């Protein structure tokens, strides 16, 4: 059961990954810095 | 068996927001107020901390008081803030100025009637009232002045009930406020007469808890207030869940307090351990007791090794055997016998509760009455004596109206408290 | 229509509370740090 | 000097039978022989 | 797996629990063994006879083992499923097969919801086994007002 | 025939839960109060009558009351599995606990609830035709058990008079301890219990823990095991009322035979075939081995060593397939031993009982199934050491008035502490005089 | 059992328009006069306030009087104005000038005969006549003078019936009229001899009701007149609907007035609460009883904490248990026993009516007889004595024709009323 819980937590982290990257693009970070930043986010 | 909570000042309101988050989580109440729990055991004692609204909703039995609305607006803006009853928010229009005498005498008497009307209205609705629970700092302005004012009024109006306080106290290394010794000394003077039991926590000790035990890289006040909210919700757990050996705030007081002035206690919470390490060690009673008594895990700067235990209490949550609890408390008392006061044959009370907090197999909270608390009072009295001979900042308080004899009385009474602790520490049967 | 309004009000309130609670963890604090840095570098570039 | 105290809520039933919320709070008086 | 043909072997309203456990937290080796064991009991004879062995002690051991296992892990089994699993345990199951069956169904059954210590296997309602009670030693108070009562019968 | 059970406080209610589970399973009453209906009629039966009464539709209801000051444990009983067995009036609950204060139980809070309890007990005693005693289960270490137990036994003793009252009592263990104020409550309890009880059986949790570690193979015991063992003991003593036998034993012969002088009423309890199921199938369990077992201190359920004292009387209860001649051969062999000593004024040291009903097996239980068992109750001067050590702990606390302000605040004079402690001092002096061998002319 | 209403002056006519709107709405009468209700319970007591005109129609039993038709034209132009009988509007050609003597003596005696003729024509048509009901302000000119004139004439002509008045009285902080003390003193002097029952309301207390309890941002006179119409229509509810414990105006008078001069009462209506707060607290009989005695909810500036209750009455509308009522009235009497006059063994009467006001599940109106009303009379008498010693505006009244001895008589009567309240407040059994 503990393994199931941590897997779901990691999935939630991926979801907030996508949401935060989209929000950051919405604010208006310049494209080259945004690309380098999202590359170092992995 | 229901408690009424009061949260006063910035520290009290901030800790309170996390406390009511923890309690709402424990009873499965959605932040909209709808019950969404998954066992009847959650519902059957919801009355203890919540009042019932009609359709879905539950409302939390708490009064919020502050002198500037900034904090109140912050808690209302928080994720659970809507649950609080709007008529229960009481605030003024100008600050305490970090001054005890202004906060106690000028705006205190102006606001105090409106807080008592709400507190009495909430108390008199209960079918049987258990003690009050108050969170505040002693070093502040509204915390010290309005907390002790309200404590005195509730002790006048309900002298047969229990009065319980949680209190934050100044660190030994760095001050957050310049005038901390005056506010602390006057507030402890008020508490030792008025209060029944007062708990003290040092923020420096919480930082050391976080860094050594939890190893957080970048802790925030949310973490410190989560640790505090966890223990606060834990002490009352046996009041509000079934168990093999029930306990009660009054039952704690009768077993913990040997003499009525000796009611200041130390705190710790045991199953703190990082999520990475938890895979390497299963929970068991020897592990919990060994971690539980390690001074690394105790939430005050004073260390037990300089004093002796008069009494202690341990409240266990989880499904566990009584044999291991009893024999561990015997072995620990026998092996470290010089640190336990010898004219009491067994210093530790145990209690066992069936329902642990979610995601931990077991937990214990520890309550300790130890004489090493005397060094804190001595240090505060020293700093007070340095400030008082020269009236270093005294004109603010005297301009509000206090006579200096109040300051000399409070110093003398605290010094006598230190003497009483020292005499009982070195007493012997002869 | 009152039932529909009540349900949608609960849905919005619950979603707001949920997204407010999710920033109390510790990964999100470091990610706030890194977005501030991205922001700090970009504003600095414009200043030159 | 005593402030006004508005009335209280009715007491709930602790169990079937008993004098928890009745009009007469005291159950009865035991009579010693004599 | 085969959802349609497995209704009567299990209880009526447990399909969602089986689906949730199989999809979400079932390990790969665990689910391999799960479908293997489900297949191997699902084909058992509904009226297979008792095993025959040269030792009566071994026969008693096997029968009591099957009875204990079925009375234990049959929390959500049906009567036909219980009978088939009992016959498989006595006849076809090996040591590792029994160990794997227990490993599967201990996680399949459980729920991990906290409950009070008295209700936790201290005071459960016992099954129907009151037959066979030795009734030859209880007292009998004879009735003097009715000589034809069942009370006076020796 | 009939007996009424009174359960007080937390230990007494939980032991009651274990007792009524056992008594139900032995008679065959289903938890809804009925009996199976598919069996042949045969002839009717009456053994339940000691513990149950029937209304007339054939539902069963038990002759018990549950008394507690906090709601939680009785509400747990109300919501559990046996909800329909008990009459709801029987489950009596107050508002708030006695907080380890004898004064709180006796003067302020128990005084409100006690008259309802007495009215319920009266309603029970009116529905009887051969009542032959009260059984009481309580612990003397806690506040409500001490205070309300004393008040209720005093009232029962005035109203019912001569009727016998037998107590099963959990005393504070000599070094395992659970609360600080245990000595005060135990002394003040013992003062009231001295006047108003006919036999008191003493139990210590440390002994049942030792017995479950050494004899049973249980690494992590909990209160349910101990409470089920106590229930088995009570079932053994009350079996003599309920089943056919060679030598029956009514509850009044215990009281007449075990107590030599009116203050000398505290008895030791032990149980012989405490054995695990895996050992039980490797061994026969004949009469002489279990008779030898009940006198070994490894068999006792109270933490005292009888080798430091002298026996005054022993009562041995055998149940199951036993023959009187074999019990006689065993008891004569025990009597020969030199490390077993009787006071020289007690030549006929033994009472025997022989019952045909073997001990019952509980589905979740930890005892093995055995064809025979023996249970022993004995009166011995070694018990004087337990009171002396409790009194010593009292002297340690009272020398500095360590906690007295709670008791004085809840309504009690400080003088009452000294009177009770002096009465227990007189009990030690009584145990010194009664225990002195013979006399002299000068 | 039918009541006849009279509305006099601007305040009386405005409150009356809202009263007849509320009553016509409650019985389902269309503003054309057609019955459109949906239960027989509405029809079976319609006679109490309405007379029946031919083919279906109902007409409301009210007399309208004013000295300038401006108000009459405003009420006639209102949404329900058409219902009123044309012959029932009586008006002059010049105003009262806010002068009691002018309103009573010069235009009063000129018009008064036509008002008595209409009231007698309406009264003699009834099969059995119950009391009259009058709404007016005491601070005005035509309201005070002609209201008390008409009261005196009706008490001469119908001395065996009941006389009931609802009256608006001057705020303690701001005057609406400069000559308020004279007009108030003379009108209260007339009422205390002539009246059987008089109701008093402070506009300042209704404003504080709106702002503190209802938190209205921009209240208007329509709201104030709705609160008044709610209490007014509540007092008569037991006259006109079935119930478990019926009550009557005479039954109210017999239980409320211990001695004949002490007949001035305070009013409140309980389920007032803002739309935002209503989600946090459900309606129940304990909640109504707790709110009902809170001085925040009382419609006068005097607070109960400065006096003692001689008697009180509560009229409940709704489906509710008598048990809850009985324990609420016992608990309030026992816990606050010092604020209740001790030589009366039970001060509160209860009554229960089946039919609540529409859109509320239940409602209660509270009537209280409290000695703190004496502070109002002392204040008005003080201001009168300050003005009279200096002849501040007396020439207007003397020019109309008043003898100066009337003012000294009215002052003496107020001083004796204050003395009687003060003596009964501090009386004891001895
Ligand atoms: N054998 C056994 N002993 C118990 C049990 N529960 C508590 N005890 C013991 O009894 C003593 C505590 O007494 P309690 O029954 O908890 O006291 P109480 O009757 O609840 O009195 P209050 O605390 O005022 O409510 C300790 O010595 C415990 O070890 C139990 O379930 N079984
Ligand atoms: N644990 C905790 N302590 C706090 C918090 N905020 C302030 N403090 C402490 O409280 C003291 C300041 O008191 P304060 O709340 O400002 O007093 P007030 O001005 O009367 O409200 C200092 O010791 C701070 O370190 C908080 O959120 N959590
Ligand atoms: N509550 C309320 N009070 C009013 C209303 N109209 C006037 N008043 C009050 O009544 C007093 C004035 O009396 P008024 O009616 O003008 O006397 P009149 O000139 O003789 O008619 C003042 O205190 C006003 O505030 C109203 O519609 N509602
Ligand atoms: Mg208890």
């Amino acid at each position: 059961s503990i393994m199931m819980q941590i897997r779901e937590r990691e999935a939630a982290i991926e979801a907030i990954r996508q949401r935060k990257l989209k929000e950051l693009e919405e604010l208006g970070v310049p494209e080259e810095y945004c690309q380098a930043l999202q590359k170092k986010m992995k | 068996r229901e408690i009424v909570c009061v949260q006063a000042g910035q520290c009290g309101n901030q800790i309170g927001s996390k406390f009511w988050e923890v309690i709402s989580d424990e009873h499965g109440v959605d932040p909209t107020g709808t019950y969404q729990g998954d066992s009847d055991l959650q519902l059957e004692r919801i009355n203890v901390y919540f009042d019932e609204a009609t359709g879905g909703r539950y409302v939390p039995r708490s009064v919020l008081i502050d002198l500037e609305p900034g904090t109140m607006d912050s808690v209302r803006a928080g994720p659970y803030g809507q649950i609080f009853r709007p008529d229960n928010f009481i605030f003024g229009q100008s600050g305490a100025g970090n001054n005890w005498a202004k906060g106690h005498y000028t705006e205190g008497a102006e606001l105090i009637d409106s807080v008592l009307d709400v507190c009495c209205k909430e108390a008199e609705s209960c079918d049987c009232l258990q003690g009050f629970q108050i969170c505040h700092s002693l070093g502040g302005g509204t915390g010290s002045g309005m907390g002790t004012l309200l404590i005195s009024k509730l002790r006048e109006q309900y002298p047969d009930r229990i009065m319980m306080t949680f209190s934050i106290i100044p660190s030994p290394k760095v001050s957050d406020t310049v005038v901390e010794p005056y506010n602390t000394t006057l507030s402890v003077h008020q508490l030792v007469e008025n209060s029944d039991e007062s708990m003290c926590i040092d923020n420096e000790a919480l930082y050391d808890i976080c860094f050594r035990t939890l190893k957080l890289t970048t802790p925030t006040f949310g973490d410190l207030n989560h640790l505090v909210s966890a223990v606060v919700s834990g002490v009352t757990c046996c009041l509000r869940f079934p168990g093999q050996l029930n306990s009660d705030l009054r039952k704690l007081a009768v077993n913990l307090v040997p003499f009525p002035r000796l009611h200041f206690f130390m705190m710790g919470f045991a199953p703190l351990t990082s999520r990475g390490s938890q895979q390497y060690r299963g929970l068991s009673v020897p592990e919990l007791t060994q971690q539980m008594f390690d001074a690394k895990n105790m939430m005050q700067a004073a260390d037990p090794r300089h004093g002796r235990y008069l009494t202690a209490s341990a409240l266990f949550r989880g499904r566990m055997s009584t044999k291991e609890v009893d024999e561990q408390m015997l072995n620990v008392q026998n092996k470290n016998s010089s640190y336990f006061i010898e004219w009491i044959p067994n210093n530790i009370k145990s209690s066992v509760c069936d329902i642990p907090p979610k995601g931990l197999k077991m937990a214990v909270t520890f309550i300790g009455n130890n004489t090493c608390i005397q060094e804190m009072f001595r240090r505060v009295g020293e700093q007070f004596t340095l400030m008082f001979r020269r009236k270093a900042f005294l004109h603010w308080y005297t301009g509000e109206g206090m006579d200096e004899m109040e300051f000399t009385e409070a110093e003398s009474n605290m010094n006598d408290l230190v003497s009483e602790y020292q005499q009982y520490q070195d007493a012997t049967i002869e | 229509l009152e039932q529909i309004e009540e349900e949608q009000q609960r849905r919005l309130n619950l979603e707001r509370a949920k997204t407010l609670l999710d920033e109390q963890y510790d990964e999100v604090k470091a990610m706030n740090q890194i977005v501030d840095e991205a922001r700090c570098i970009a504003v600095r570039n414009a200043q030159i | 000097n005593k402030d006004f105290l508005p009335p209280s809520f009715p007491k709930s039933i602790n169990g079937p039978g008993g004098y928890s919320g009745c009009f007469q709070e005291r159950p009865y008086e035991f009579i010693m022989p004599g | 797996l085969m959802r349609e043909e497995y209704h009567p072997i299990f209880v009526t309203d447990s399909s969602e629990r089986i689906e949730y456990w199989y999809n979400k937290l079932a390990t790969q080796h665990q689910r391999e063994n799960f479908r293997r064991i489900c297949k191997e009991i699902s084909q058992q004879d509904p009226e297979r006879g008792l095993p025959k062995m040269s030792a009566l002690y071994s026969l008693q051991y096997c029968i009591c083992e099957a009875d204990s296992m079925i009375r234990h892990y049959g929390f959500m089994f049906s009567v036909l499923g219980k009978k088939l699993a009992r016959l498989w345990i006595m006849h076809d199951a090996s040591h590792r097969d029994k160990n794997t069956f227990t490993e599967l169904f201990t996680g399949l059954q459980t729920d991990f919801i906290p409950k009070s210590v008295m209700k936790t296997d201290f005071q459960p309602p016992e099954q129907g086994d009151y037959e066979g009670i030795d009734r030859s030693h209880f007292l009998s108070s004879i009735d003097w007002f009715n000589p034809e009562s069942k009370r006076n019968l020796p | 025939r009939e007996a009424i059970c009174i359960h007080i406080g937390q230990a007494g209610c939980q032991v009651g839960n274990a007792c009524w589970e056992l008594f139900c399973l032995e008679h065959g009453i289903q938890p809804d109060g009925a009996m199976p209906s598919d069996k042949t009629i045969g002839v009717e039966d009456d053994a339940f009558n000691t513990f149950f009464s029937e209304t007339g539709a054939g539902k069963h209801v038990p002759r018990a009351v549950f008394l507690d000051l906090e709601p939680t444990v009785v509400d747990e009983v109300r919501t559990g599995t046996y909800r329909q067995l008990f009459h709801p009036e029987q489950l009596i609950s107050g508002k708030e606990d006695a907080a380890n204060n004898y004064a709180r139980g006796h003067y302020t809070i128990g005084k409100e609830i006690v008259d309802l309890c007495l009215d319920r007990i009266r309603k029970l005693a009116d529905n009887c035709t051969g009542l032959q005693g009260f059984l009481v289960y309580h612990a003397v270490g806690g506040g409500t058990g001490s205070g309300l137990g004393a008040l209720l036994l005093e009232r029962l003793s005035v109203d019912y008079g001569k009727k016998s009252k037998l107590g099963y009592t959990v005393y504070p263990s000599p070094q395992v301890s659970t609360a600080v104020v245990e000595p005060y409550n135990s002394v003040l309890s013992t003062h009231s219990l001295l006047e108003h009880t006919d036999v008191a059986a003493m139990l210590d949790n440390e002994a049942i823990y030792d017995l479950t570690r050494r004899n049973l193979d249980i690494e992590r015991p909990t209160y349910t095991n101990l409470n089920r063992l106590i229930g088995q003991v009570v079932s053994s003593l009350t079996a003599s009322l309920r089943f056919d036998g060679a030598l029956n034993v009514d509850l009044t012969e215990f009281q007449t035979n075990l107590v030599p002088y009116p203050r000398i009423h505290f008895v030791l309890t032990s149980y012989a075939p405490v054995i695990s199921a895996e050992k039980a199938y490797h061994e026969q369990l004949s009469v002489s081995e279990i008779s030898n077992a009940v006198f070994e201190p490894a068999s006792m359920m109270t933490k005292c060593d009888p080798r430091h004292g002298k026996y005054m009387a022993c009562c041995l209860m055998y149940r199951g397939d036993v023959v009187p001649k074999d019990v006689n051969a065993a008891v004569a062999t025990i009597k020969t031993k030199r490390t077993i000593q009787f006071v020289d004024w007690s030549p006929t040291g033994f009472k025997c009982g022989i019952n045909y009903q073997p001990p019952t097996v509980v589905p979740g239980g930890d005892l093995a199934k055995v064809q025979r068992a023996v249970c022993m109750i004995a009166n011995s001067t070694a018990i004087a050491e337990v009171f002396a050590r409790i009194d010593h702990k009292f002297d340690l606390m009272y020398s500095k008035r360590a906690f007295v302000h709670w008791y004085v605040g809840e309504g009690m004079e400080e003088g009452e502490f000294s009177e009770a402690r002096e009465d227990l001092a007189a009990l030690e002096k009584d145990y010194e005089e009664v225990g002195a061998e013979s006399a002299d002319m000068d």
